[PDB]
């Protein structure tokens, strides 16, 4: 089917963002990356004050750790193959679908080699459909 | 009426015909959200207007006296000459009250006003080229009516607003390496003093009103100037403006718009109590209350100082007080708002000269900055009254505390996330319909059982139905049927009951034809443009 | 290009206005009537509706003349009679106003909305840079101008003429140093109630003088209202504002706000004088701006478990502790003592102090601990202070030690 | 107060219940023996609630009295929100 | 000297050049009687000057007051507080006797 052709402005690819002529699109990786470091500095420094209790501090570190994680992946990307096997009698990768539902209308393809019991038997008199099916 | 000798006279002497033709014909565009100025406008005279009623009754003196007014649940308190006339514009005056609430409310009003407008000013792009100079002096605006609402409220001398007072003091004192000198001048001494209700009074009435308006003013001029801006849409360029005239139209709606906004004023003003000072009492160093706070465009700053941990630097015999960073942070977040056109300039590389706006949608980053913005100060405005939440609401106060701490870095990344990710689905949707039609939402079923939802093009169509794919064009898209009028009524009545058909004919016709006219005009203006570009 | 009078009188009226705003580059592309049926029914239908809102604006106004004029708009107490009548007062005013404007501005919005013609117009804007002649000409005048003075071959001329100019500019804003003010000068005369004025002292600095401070609780009196052939008269000759205050008076887990209360300015106990005006010296003293001290009382088992200062040892007597009322981080009333959890809170900023580990902020953006007054009891068993405060009290500054 | 403690709304109190709160010092509520707050005193603090609790505001509706806060809550929302009604009324969409 | 920036911004974003051009070319006659409107002008500017520096040390208040302050040919004496603060902006204020001098002799 037909479409526009894809374009890149600042680095950002219309497919990913559409209207990237059309404003600021972006926000780099690194600087994403330095957001959250700076502000991680700032999350851990809470920790420091005169306060006695500890559900801040386990507020705090869980947050950290969630944030610095987030953070590891974003920088370490993990990603993953796409699996290759074939179970429960799927199908290898190159098959072509016929439509079942057009073959039952037309009795064609796999609906095509029924016998003359079979024929009767989806109350079709095989004498209305010998002219027509193929030689 | 015989206007022609009066028209001679002026034109014969001031050469003017020429001159006030231009301004009867200048041009607006009429969006809905170009009119969140004109409420800052029209607050602002209203707080002129009011503010000059209540200095015919106010004496802003601290000196002392025994009370002896019309409140009698406070005769015989010693109160100082400020309090006392605050109480009797309240209720010995007639229909005093009445115009201290509606100058009250009209400073909320004032603020919220000009916080909605600056946030269409920077969602919408207005700011940039060759517009950054509004947007510097907008902020300065916005800072000094802040600022104005502060002293205003500190002048009747209440123990909520001299509450507020002392943490001014405190925090002035705090300053190094000068804080100490700072205070004695802005004080004149140790805080009370004399001279700091009158000197609080002079700024409030003359000093800082002279600036707002001399801004104001150079603000409305280059606005007049720089013909404003307009959102893309069939016609509009970068160079023209598409609206209505100054004359019948548009002066109309603004005094109409003004009216509204008087009116909704008074109403606010009789109906609703607002900061109701005879409850509150004299002010008292040795005496707080519970629900402290700020006024509400002063909350975000309350926020800041809850927030922060108790941080001292001693280096030893000197000290830095905590609260000192909460000053730095109120400069960043100051200079981060002033200077935002050059960053956005250094970071994109733009600077073009825009007459077109940008919808928030198409430029995403800006809008999740925004955003987050918009929640950092919320967190901050809830920060300030975290205690009346905490009490209203059975949370721990504390937990409000570190609710504050943490929200402040978790949110405003929530909130960009969020709104980056909305953002460019909205611009997704927007190219569904731009390249296979208005989802109509009828469904038809074919011959061969296939359910298929019947599409509305904008557009040519190749030979197999399908739309030519149209461009983006930063302008609105229709998404449903209604937008494009088939859901208009083609009845045409009363409520009880119909016209003559001769005139429903008639009218139905003439609407007709007006519709397709103003397509064509504005397709023709359209291919006109495109000529212009060649 | 021009018109002689004889063409601008062959035109029509319509022909005239399209020439005047070309004249602007504006040309209005679409514009129509918004009733251009002859008798149309929904033409009378919609001057109803602007006639509604006018009707009410008339109503409102007239209305709120009434109200303003003739409702009884003076004060009236809880239990008066027309109290309703007086709280109304304000209410009415606004709701007739209200309806009065809003009705008005309604009307002109319906009027904008169905009667006057609807129009796009199309104004060319001219902005950007200037058209290059008036660039180059300007520029070339400012030029002739700045050579034409011969001003920039005079180095001394220019450089004398910005010195004075500077120099002048300080003369103009000199005077601005009458508002300088040395905070270390003490204040004028003696030592007072309030203290030298300065940060580092308080009406508590009296002790140093040798005079006796009692610690005195706020009766909270106001004047009397003497009434006689002469008029009327608030008066306050016979009034403590501030009276002694014993050892007994406080229950266990109880607190007081008290004041320095000079030996000179007592009029209590069985030495009153009816006579003895000391109103207006004690009202000075409540008023100071750190002057407020917060005396609790501890329970036993409280004070089995309380933690000293360094040198802040025997500042308490038995269980009665001395603290000053005044917030460490930016100068609230610290008024709010949690009797049981023994935590002294302030409802500015949350911070929370430790009665029991010598006020040491344990919550908030307070970092420093309370100050702590000596108290004692006298030979007659009234609480005075022992001695003066070892800290600056209230916030911190930049000359300030720890 | 701290850790999810409050100053309740005094409105449900009756007079005795104000006395014995007073003098007997509820939870982390600070006591106030006769000694200190005399009977004269506790007469007038209850007349002061009281009064209060019972007159009405003059100047309308009190956005229970919570100060700048509430009042703030009722501009900066339905204030703002209103107006901008009226400003799409008057004005156009896209 | 880096005018050539500056001047290129200021028009680029005013389209100013032909209108100052028309400001800076404006002829005056030179006559010395059309010197004195100036004078007034001039008076004006000044007045308002140190107009808002009194504010700063001045109270408007009628209240009584006994006077301790810097001239003490007056202590003792009961005045209200205008009078007061007049007095304090004449001898406690340094420069302020100066200030108010000038402001009444620019009125006159
Ligand atoms: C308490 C309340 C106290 C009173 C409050 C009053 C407040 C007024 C403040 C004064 C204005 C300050 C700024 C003035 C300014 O910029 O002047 C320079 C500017 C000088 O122009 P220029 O560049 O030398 O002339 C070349 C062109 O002809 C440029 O001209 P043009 O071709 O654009 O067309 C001329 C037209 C241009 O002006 C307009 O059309 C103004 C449109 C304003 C509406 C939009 C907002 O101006 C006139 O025709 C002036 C008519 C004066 C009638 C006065 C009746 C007496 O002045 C004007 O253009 C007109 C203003 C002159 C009169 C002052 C206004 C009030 C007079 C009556 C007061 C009673
Ligand atoms: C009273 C002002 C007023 O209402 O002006 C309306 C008037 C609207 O007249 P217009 O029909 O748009 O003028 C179009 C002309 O064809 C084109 O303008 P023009 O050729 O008649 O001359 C304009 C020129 C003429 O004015 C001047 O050169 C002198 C400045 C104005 C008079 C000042 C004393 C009164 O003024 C400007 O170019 C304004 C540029 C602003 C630069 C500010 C940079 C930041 O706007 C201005 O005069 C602009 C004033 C902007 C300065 C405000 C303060 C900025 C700081
Ligand atoms: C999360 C989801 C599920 C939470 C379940 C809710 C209840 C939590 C719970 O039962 O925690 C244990 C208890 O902690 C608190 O007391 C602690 C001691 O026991 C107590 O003797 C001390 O005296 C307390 O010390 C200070 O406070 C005193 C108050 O008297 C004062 O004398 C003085 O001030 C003193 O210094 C001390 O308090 P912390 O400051 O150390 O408390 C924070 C924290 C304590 O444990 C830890 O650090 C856990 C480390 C490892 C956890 C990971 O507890 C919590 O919330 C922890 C939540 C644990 C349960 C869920 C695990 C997570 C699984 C799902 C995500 C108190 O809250 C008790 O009520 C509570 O039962
Ligand atoms: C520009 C020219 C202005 C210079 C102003 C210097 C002025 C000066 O000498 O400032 C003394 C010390 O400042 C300084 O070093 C600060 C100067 C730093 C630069 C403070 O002495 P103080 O003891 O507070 O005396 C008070 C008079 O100053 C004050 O006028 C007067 O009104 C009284 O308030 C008086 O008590
Ligand atoms: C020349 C202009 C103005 C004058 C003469 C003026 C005058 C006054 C005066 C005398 C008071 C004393 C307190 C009272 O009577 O209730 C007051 C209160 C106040 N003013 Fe202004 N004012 C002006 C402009 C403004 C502006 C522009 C704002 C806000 C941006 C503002 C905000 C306030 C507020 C919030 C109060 C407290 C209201 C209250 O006491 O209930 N004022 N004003
Ligand atoms: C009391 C303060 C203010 C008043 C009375 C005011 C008034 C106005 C008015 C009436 C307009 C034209 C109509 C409209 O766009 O709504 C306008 C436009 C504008 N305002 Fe303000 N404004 C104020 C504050 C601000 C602030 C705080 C900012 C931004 C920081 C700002 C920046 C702008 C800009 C850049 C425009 C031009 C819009 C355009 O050309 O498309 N103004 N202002
Ligand atoms: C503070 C008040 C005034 C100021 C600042 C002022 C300023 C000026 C200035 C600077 C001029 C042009 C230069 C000059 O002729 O000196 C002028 C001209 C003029 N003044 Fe005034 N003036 C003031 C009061 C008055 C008064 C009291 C009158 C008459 C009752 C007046 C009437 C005129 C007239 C008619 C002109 C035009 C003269 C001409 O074009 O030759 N002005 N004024
Ligand atoms: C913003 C403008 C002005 C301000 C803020 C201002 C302020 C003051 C103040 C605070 C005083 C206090 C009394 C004193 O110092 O003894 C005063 C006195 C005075 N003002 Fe103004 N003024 C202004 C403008 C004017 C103008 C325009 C005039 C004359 C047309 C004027 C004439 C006077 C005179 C004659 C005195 C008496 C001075 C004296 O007796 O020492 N003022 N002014
Ligand atoms: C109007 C009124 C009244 C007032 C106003 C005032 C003012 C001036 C204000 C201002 C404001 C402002 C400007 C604000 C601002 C703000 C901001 C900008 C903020 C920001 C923040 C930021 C942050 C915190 C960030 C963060 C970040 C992070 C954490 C990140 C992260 C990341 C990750 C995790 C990764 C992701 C990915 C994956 C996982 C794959
Ligand atoms: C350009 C400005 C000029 C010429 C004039 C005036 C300047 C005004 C300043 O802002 C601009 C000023 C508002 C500000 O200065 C840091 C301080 C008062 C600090 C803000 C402030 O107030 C509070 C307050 O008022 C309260 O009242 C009951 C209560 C408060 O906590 C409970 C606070 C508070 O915690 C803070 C931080
Ligand atoms: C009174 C204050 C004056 C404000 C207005 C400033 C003048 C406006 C034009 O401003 C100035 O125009 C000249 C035109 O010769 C520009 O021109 C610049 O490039 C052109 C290119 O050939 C050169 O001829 C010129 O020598 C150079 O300065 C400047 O970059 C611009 O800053």
């Amino acid at each position: 089917s037909h479409t526009i052709e894809p374009e890149i402005y600042r680095g950002v690819s219309t497919l990913d963002e559409p209207s990237a002529a059309w404003g600021w699109h972006g926000l780099k990786r690194n600087t994403i990356q330095l957001a959250g470091w700076i502000s991680v500095l700032f999350m851990l420094g809470y920790n420091f004050g005169n306060h006695k209790g500890h559900v801040e501090t386990i507020w705090l570190l869980v947050i950290t750790a969630l944030l610095v994680i987030g953070l590891l992946i974003h920088l370490f990307e993990p990603k993953l193959s796409q699996v290759r096997t074939i179970t429960s009698r799927n199908k290898p990768v190159g098959h072509v679908e016929p439509d079942w539902t057009y073959d039952q209308a037309t009795l064609t393809g796999t609906w095509g080699n029924l016998t003359d019991s079979q024929l009767r038997s989806v109350n079709i008199e095989p004498s209305r459909v010998a002219h027509l099916r193929a030689a | 009426m015989s206007l022609a000798t009066v028209g001679n006279n002026l034109d014969s002497r001031y050469t003017m015909a020429s001159g006030i033709r231009r301004q009867i014909n200048k041009v607006f565009p009429t969006h809905w959200s170009f009119m969140l100025g004109e409420i800052a406008l029209y607050s602002f005279i209203v707080l002129l207007l009011t503010g000059v009623y209540l200095t015919l009754f106010f004496d802003p003196s601290i000196t002392k006296v025994i009370y002896d007014g019309g409140y009698l649940p406070l005769n015989g308190v010693e109160m100082s000459r400020a309090y006392a006339t605050a109480l009797d514009i309240s209720f010995e005056v007639r229909g005093g009250l009445f115009i201290r609430q509606m100058h009250h409310w009209a400073a909320l009003l004032f603020v919220v006003s000009m916080l909605v407008h600056m946030l269409r000013i920077f969602f919408t792009g207005a700011f940039r080229r060759p517009r950054e100079a509004n947007w510097i002096i907008g902020v300065v605006l916005i800072i000094l009516g802040m600022a104005e609402g502060f002293m205003g409220y500190s002048l009747p001398d209440d123990l909520l607003s001299g509450v507020g007072l002392r943490i001014m003091s405190a925090i002035i004192v705090g300053l190094p390496i000068i804080g100490t000198w700072m205070h004695w001048l802005i004080f004149g001494g140790d805080f009370p003093s004399d001279l700091m209700l009158d000197r609080f009074y002079i700024a409030h009435v003359l000093i800082i009103p002279a600036i707002l308006l001399g801004l104001i003013a150079a603000h409305l001029a280059l606005v007049w100037y720089q013909k404003h801006t307009q959102f893309p849409g069939a016609g509009r360029t970068e160079n023209n403006v598409i609206g209505i005239r100054i004359m019948p139209l548009f002066a109309v709606k603004a005094v109409a718009f003004g009216l509204i906004v008087f009116g909704f004023l008074a109403l606010l003003a009789g109906v609703t109590t607002i900061n109701a000072i005879w409850n509150l009492g004299p002010y008292n160093p040795s005496q707080v209350s519970a629900g402290s706070q700020p006024d509400v465009y002063m909350l975000w700053t309350d926020g800041a100082a809850r927030v922060m941990p108790a941080w001292e630097l001693y280096l030893g015999n000197y000290t830095i007080p905590a609260v000192f960073w909460v000053a730095v942070m109120l400069g960043i977040l100051v200079v981060l708002l002033v200077t935002y056109p050059f960053i956005e300039r250094k970071f994109t590389g733009d600077d073009a000269h825009h007459n077109l706006l940008q919808r928030p949608r198409d430029v995403p980053v800006r809008t999740s900055l925004g955003v987050m913005a918009l929640v950092f100060y919320i967190l901050l405005t809830v920060s300030g009254g975290n205690d009346v939440y905490a009490m209203q609401f059975h949370v721990s106060l504390n937990a409000m505390t570190w609710i504050g701490r943490i929200g402040l870095i978790v949110g405003p990344a929530i909130a960009y996330f969020i709104t980056y990710r909305l953002c460019i689905g909205l611009q997704r949707s927007d190219r569904e319909v731009l390249e296979h039609g208005i989802e109509t939402g009828i469904i038809k079923q074919m011959p061969n059982g296939a359910f298929i939802e019947v599409h509305q093009p904008l557009g040519p169509v190749d030979d197999h139905g399908h739309p030519i794919p149209l461009p983006y064009a930063g302008a609105a898209v229709p998404k449903q049927m209604n937008q494009l009028g088939y859901a208009e009524v083609e009845t045409r009545g009363g409520f009880f009951g119909p016209d003559p058909e001769d005139i429903r004919a008639k009218a139905k016709e003439i609407e007709h034809a007006n519709h397709i006219e103003e397509a064509n005009t504005l397709r023709a203006l359209n291919e006109a443009n495109i000529e212009r570009d060649k | 290009k021009q018109y002689t009078t004889q063409e601008l009188n062959a035109m029509s009226n319509e022909d005239l206005a399209r020439l005047g705003t070309e004249l602007d580059d504006v040309t209005i592309a679409y514009r129509k009537e918004r009733f251009p049926i002859a008798n149309d029914p929904a033409e009378k239908r919609a001057a109803r509706a602007v006639t509604f809102w006018l009707v009410l604006g008339i109503i409102g106004g007239l209305g709120f003349l009434a109200t303003y004029i003739f409702w009884p708009w003076e004060y009236k107490a809880h239990g008066d009679e027309g109290l309703l009548a007086y709280t109304l007062y304000t209410p009415m005013l606004g709701i007739t106003s209200g309806l009065c404007i809003l009705s008005l501005g309604f009307a002109v919005v319906l009027y904008v909305k169905k009667f006057i013609p609807e129009e796009i117009a199309v104004q060319r804007r001219h902005d950007g840079p200037s058209e290059e002649v008036d660039r180059r000409t300007i520029v070339a005048l400012l030029n002739d101008s700045w050579q034409t003075s011969t001003l920039g071959r005079r180095k001394l001329i220019m450089g004398l003429a910005g010195g004075g100019a500077v120099l002048a500019g300080l003369t103009i804003i000199a005077p601005m140093g009458g508002m300088i003010k040395n905070p270390w000068n003490p204040k004028e005369g003696p030592m007072d109630v309030q203290g030298d004025g300065t940060l580092w002292t308080s009406g508590w600095t009296l002790v140093e003088n040798d005079v006796k401070v009692y610690l005195g609780r706020d009766t909270a009196a106001i004047a009397e209202s003497h009434t006689d052939a002469t008029g009327e008269h608030w008066s306050t000759t016979g009034v403590s504002r501030l009276v002694r205050m014993r050892p007994e008076d406080l229950a266990a887990a109880s607190m007081e706000t008290v004041f320095p209360l000079p030996a000179e300015m007592v009029n209590d106990g069985a030495e009153y004088d009816p006579a003895k005006d000391v109103y207006e010296h004690q009202m000075h003293s409540v008023h100071g701006p750190r002057n407020a001290v917060m005396l609790i009382r501890l329970r036993t088992a409280d004070a089995e478990k309380v933690i000293e200062r360094e040198g802040q040892e025997s500042f308490h007597y038995g269980d009665y502790y001395a603290y000053s009322k005044i917030c460490t981080h930016i100068g609230c009333p610290t008024s709010l003592y949690e009797a049981q959890t023994n935590r002294i809170l302030c409802p500015c900023h949350q911070s929370q102090f430790d009665a029991l580990h010598y006020g040491k902020p344990v919550f908030g953006p307070a970092a420093r601990a309370l100050p702590q007054l000596p108290i004692t009891v006298d030979e007659e068993g009234y609480l005075i202070a022992a001695g003066n405060f070892i800290e600056p009290l209230g916030p911190a500054f930049w000359e300030r030690k720890s | 107060l701290s850790s999810g403690k409050y100053a309740p709304n005094l409105d449900a109190a009756n007079e005795q219940e104000i006395y014995q709160a007073m003098l007997t010092g509820p939870q982390n509520m600070p006591k106030f023996s006769d000694r200190q707050l005399s009977a004269d005193e506790k007469k007038d603090i209850i007349a002061f609630i009281k009064s209060t609790k019972e007159t009405p505001s003059p100047g309308g509706y009190s956005l229970g009295s919570l100060g700048p806060v509430a009042e703030g809550l009722f501009m900066w929302v339905f204030g703002i929100l209103v107006l901008v009604a009226a400003a799409m009324w008057i004005g156009s969409r896209s």
